[PDB]
RNA sequence: UCGGUACGGUUUGUGUAGGAUAGGUGGGAGACUGUGAAACCUCGACGCCAGUUGGGGCGGAGUCGUUGUUGAAAUACCAC
RNA sequence: GGAGCUUGACUGCGAGACUUACAAGUCAAGCAGGGACGAAAGUCGGGAUUAGUGAUCCGGCACCCCCGAGUGGAAGGGGUG
RNA sequence: CGCGGGGUGGAGCAGCCUGGUAGCUCGUCGGGCUCAUAACCCGAAGGUCGUCGGUUCAAAUCCGGCCCCCGCAACCA
């Protein structure tokens, strides 16, 4: 079924591995084919994530943005909030800002709080429960640099984390970008995964990689190319 | 019950010394300051 | 005739709480009907409460998660 | 006999002796490096002392980076523990 | 030294690959019936699932370190 999906499936080949340029060249021809969404990257690694020291986790600075609003409320006191309104955070307050969100307009994305204020801000998670806007050290939002970590959210620091079955599922941004501008994202993101190779990674490290949307099919990519994205 | 254990430096990892402990009275690895001839000074030494 | 291996399609998954949305991860409100929607029939598939159903037979345009759980939360839908 | 802190149960050496068919065995002042204890003098190269052990060959592991069968490497070898 | 499994109630053994309950057998206790708990019958005690840590909301199960047995193939100058 799905007559709009077979039309893209009668286009991309299975028995060929494409270049990173051709991968975004059909991602634009899938986001023209389908209704537009995020370009997904599924990396299949040669690690075993059941041993502890082969676990892969990290982030990436995409130089063309991940296509995200990044509305930030900053729960801090003193200059720590004042360094965030100068950073470019639109909703900046104090213990007052505890009150302005739990009653209404809980419309932001991250809450980077100081470790001294984690008690009173932690009750806002009772309305920020299913959306994960609570201050979290696991997302880089509880630290001593509560100011310029908002700028990490603005530019598109996408955190990755390998699953139980050695797969990195991963994004490069919205599909409204240029084809050569997606390979700038896609090039400077694989190399970030190449940074986090453990020494005990037996075998071939980046075995299989594919490029898909959340609406169209996947694209077979050649893992041989790690430098020549330009 | 009294095995021959070797002591390695905690910096350069050279196996400078060999000795004996009791496997039952001291069931974990020894820690002693010993002279490391590579570093030219006293370093810490665990087992291997 | 019974396998092994490389690869594709199909399908599988039921502590309690609770959508009956019932494997992990990702993001996912538009994929969703001539690719002829829903009702209705029942050649079947399995079994642990309601079949999740690969039945391909009947239709004449939804087979929506923000509510109200499985960490809990989607699991319509797509890559893996 | 009791107590406090410690790792000298050191590395580079060693004038001069004991014992002795030979191979072996044993003792050693003092010098330097880096240390422990002590206010200092000093003392410490396992244990009051003498038993608790096994030549060579052949290999194993760790380090040094000496040789490397035309050359560059590697294999293999060599030294030290 | 490599590999190739195993430890779970007093003894024996599943569950482990694939994550949500600790069970079965024998022994014991108590009760019943009986010449005889020989048998048969019912109830219960007996467990950090070898110990440390680690990963997950949650581990007997999965990872790693440790003790502890059992095999095999060497090494054995
Ligand atoms: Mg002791
Ligand atoms: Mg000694
Ligand atoms: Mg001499
Ligand atoms: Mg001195
Ligand atoms: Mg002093
Ligand atoms: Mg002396
Ligand atoms: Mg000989
Ligand atoms: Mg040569
Ligand atoms: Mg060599
Ligand atoms: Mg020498
Ligand atoms: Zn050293």
């Amino acid at each position: 079924t799905s007559k709009a999906y077979r039309a893209a499936a009668a286009k991309v080949d299975r028995t060929n591995l494409y270049t990173p340029l051709q991968a975004a060249k059909l991602a634009k021809e899938t986001s023209s084919t389908k209704q537009d969404a995020t370009v997904e990257v599924a990396i299949r690694l040669g690690v075993d994530p059941r041993k502890a020291d082969q676990m892969v986790r990290g982030t990436v600075n995409l130089p063309h943005g991940t296509g995200k609003t990044a509305r930030v409320a900053v729960f801090a006191v003193g200059e720590k909030a004042d360094a965030a309104v100068a950073a470019g955070a639109d909703v900046v307050g104090s213990d007052d800002l505890i009150e302005r969100i739990q009653g209404g307009w809980l419309e932001f994305d991250a809450a980077i709080a100081t470790p001294d204020q984690m008690a009173k801000v932690g009750r806002i998670a009772r309305v920020l429960g299913p959306r994960g806007l609570m201050p979290n050290p696991k997302t880089g939002t509880v630290t001593a640099d509560v100011a310029k970590a908002v700028a990490d959210i603005k530019g598109g620091k996408i955190n990755f984390r390998v699953d139980k079955q050695a797969n990195l599922h991963f994004v490069i941004g919205k599909a409204s970008f240029d084809e050569k501008l997606l390979a700038e994202n896609y090039g400077a993101a694989i190399d970030e995964v190449l940074r986090l190779k453990p020494s005990s990674s037996k075998g071939r490290y980046l075995k299989k990689i594919t490029v898909s949307t959340t609406t169209g099919p996947g694209i077979p990519v050649d893992p041989s190319i790690t430098r020549n994205f330009a | 019950v009294r095995p021959k254990i070797t002591l390695a430096c905690e910096v350069c990892k050279h196996r400078n010394y060999i000795t004996k402990k009791n496997r039952r009275n001291d069931p974990d690895r020894l820690e002693l300051k010993k002279f490391c001839p590579n570093c030219g000074k006293h370093q810490a030494h665990r087992e291997t």
